[PDB]
């Protein structure tokens, strides 16, 4: 109750940052909150388990991998926010990106 | 004060157990990859060299029944015989100094401290790539600063408060 | 960087878009400096000990 | 060091309490569903197998 369930709840929000609209202006808040919560729980677990190097708790590995993927999501969300705020006066859309991301990929993603 | 094994030729064997808390200087320059060198100094207190003399039973510290801790591994454990005079008394007092060179296993602290630190640090430069219109540049850099500030205090609770290094 | 050679008519909007481009340029200056310092500093701090 | 029950046929019974802090190697692979195996190793300290044998 005290560790696994909160960890599951925080993990359930890992992928939400990719469904938030960029106009909301709160993707960064969500992903940063997820990352810091996971790190805090990893530290909390650290104070319980022995400081041994022979074995790694499965919960510890899961939290570390979730943290890695949340960091990747933060990077990708920063990139997506930068893309979302481009206009003709600052960037020019190449032909290839137009073609791909307006014809092929959107079609493939239903 | 366990019993001693006394033989018929006057030889006496005594092997009491003990739990010793000895002070050793700790260097954490390469923590969590550090290698500590903690020593124990054994010698007769009242009797000098002319009365009681120590002999290195065996230079290497016995380790056959050593209990694998899972965090430290003894690279080398050897005793050295030394004699030196003290201002207390005019005679020479011998002593045997055992130097325990123990190497830390860094897997645990690499996963729980080093890697989480790197992940946070990776976000240091992302703020500059954000568009100012998003209205979240301050949240990103402020969160990183506080995250690292906490991580510096956690380390401050592990390492000793030595100013040498 | 090549500012899209687009022409404007409204002065107030045109300047407010020039300011918005000076902000972008300033960010890119440091994005390189911090990238360089992070790579240069970290290498110059951990590599020599490893050797 | 409680009192020892002594019988007329030379038997001796000694049942003293003890609070031992025994070190055991902890495996936290499946924490918090882990199963630990912590041992206590008892034996005579000075009497070899030819002078005291435990049953
Ligand atoms: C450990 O310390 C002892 C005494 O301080 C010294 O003689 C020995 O060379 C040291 N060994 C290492 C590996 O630091
Ligand atoms: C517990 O450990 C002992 C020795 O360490 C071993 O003989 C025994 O099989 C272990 N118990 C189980 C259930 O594996
Ligand atoms: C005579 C005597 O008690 O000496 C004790 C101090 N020591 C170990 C430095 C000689
Ligand atoms: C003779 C004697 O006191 O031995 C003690 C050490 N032990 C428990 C390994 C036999
Ligand atoms: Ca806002």
């Amino acid at each position: 109750i005290n560790l696994i369930i909160p960890c599951l709840l925080i993990s359930c929000l890992t992928v939400l940052v990719f469904y938030l609209p960029s106009e909301c202006g709160e993707k960064i808040t969500l992903c940063i909150s997820v990352l810091l919560s996971l790190t805090v729980f990893l530290l909390l677990i650290t104070e319980i388990i022995p400081s041994t190097s022979l074995v790694i708790p499965l919960i510890g590995e899961y939290l570390l991998f979730t943290m890695i993927f949340v960091t990747l999501s933060i990077v990708i969300t920063v990139f997506v926010l930068n893309v979302h705020h481009r206009s003709p006066r600052t960037h020019t859309m190449p032909t290839w990106v137009r073609r791909v991301f307006l014809d092929i990929v959107p079609r493939l993603l239903l | 004060l366990t019993k001693a094994h006394l033989f018929h030729d006057g030889r006496v064997q005594w092997t009491p157990p003990a739990i010793y808390k000895s002070s050793c200087s700790i260097d954490v320059t390469f923590f969590p990859f550090d290698q500590q060198n903690c020593t124990m100094k054994f010698g007769s207190w009242t009797y000098d060299k002319a009365k009681i003399d120590l002999v290195n039973m065996h230079s290497r510290v016995d380790q056959l029944d050593f209990w694998e801790s899972g965090e430290w591994v003894i690279v080398d454990a050897v005793g050295t015989y030394n004699t030196r005079k003290y201002e207390c008394c005019a005679e020479i007092y011998p002593d045997i100094t055992y130097a325990f060179v123990i190497r830390r296993l860094p897997l645990f602290y690499t996963i729980n401290l080093i890697i989480p630190c790197l992940l946070i640090s990776c976000l240091t430069v992302l703020v500059f790539y954000l568009p100012s219109e998003c209205g979240e540049k301050i949240t990103l850099c402020i969160s990183v600063l506080l995250s690292l500030t906490v991580f510096l205090l956690l380390i401050t609770e592990i390492i000793p408060s030595t100013s040498l290094v | 960087m090549k500012r899209p050679s687009v022409v404007d008519t409204d002065f107030e909007r045109s300047v407010k878009e020039d300011w918005k481009y000076v902000a972008m340029v300033i960010d890119r200056i440091f994005l390189w400096m911090f990238i360089i310092v992070c790579l240069l500093g970290t290498v110059g701090l951990f590599l020599p000990p490893w050797l």
